[PDB]
């Protein structure tokens, strides 16, 4: 009984982690974008200061 | 003739003097202050997204 | 303003990973 | 050759002046162009962070 309710709750905590996974890889990937585009704007900034 | 004497009527009838181009270029400068100043403000909102954005990462990351 | 130097330099720009490289291969030479 | 250096002097600042308008122009055109694409970012990943 036991090991059907830790398998169960295994396979939740695994649903949950490969839910956070994709969701930390989607705000990564737009955080990269992001920083990217901020980095960018800094560079165009600086060059255009003078 | 006729060539030179069309460009000399159709060239930049401005700062042959010191007056005219001096208050364009101060012009110029005003507007371009104005639009840094207008860029400077966008800059540090998307620089405060990315930190907010960066600063989730850690916390997910450090989960 | 007067920034044509600058705003005209078509090689004479994103973050470039080998400056970044660079720089930590700088940093990460030695814990001093 | 005098009345050649005399429209080269009055052409050059006011040239110089419209190459200056026109850069800073383009510099807060490219500013507002990269602040509205790093809003439209932004709400993207707020609404993929919402999604899930």
């Amino acid at each position: 009984m036991k090991l059907a309710l830790n398998q169960g709750k295994v396979h939740h905590e695994m649903q949950a982690l490969e839910k956070e996974v994709e969701k930390r890889d989607s705000d990564i990937q737009q955080l990269q974008k992001q920083l990217k585009e901020a980095e960018q704007i800094l560079a165009t900034a600086v060059y255009q200061a003078k | 003739a006729k060539d030179i004497d069309v460009l000399i009527d159709s060239l930049p009838s401005e700062e042959s003097t010191a007056a005219l181009q001096a208050a364009s270029l101060y012009k110029l400068e005003e507007e371009n202050h104005e639009a840094a100043t207008c860029l400077e403000d966008v800059v540090y909102r998307g620089d405060m997204l990315l930190e907010k954005i960066q600063s989730a990462l850690a916390d997910i990351a450090q989960s | 303003c007067e920034k044509q130097v600058q705003e005209v330099g078509l090689d004479g720009q994103p973050l470039s990973m080998s400056q970044n490289l660079a720089r930590l291969a700088q940093r990460i030479d030695f814990s001093q | 050759f005098v009345h050649v250096h005399h429209l080269i002097n009055e052409y050059r600042p006011h040239q110089a002046r419209e190459t200056l308008r026109v850069m800073m122009e383009v510099q807060k055109r490219q500013r507002l162009e990269t602040a509205e694409r790093f809003q439209k970012h932004l709400e993207r990943v707020i609404e993929m962070i919402q999604n899930c």
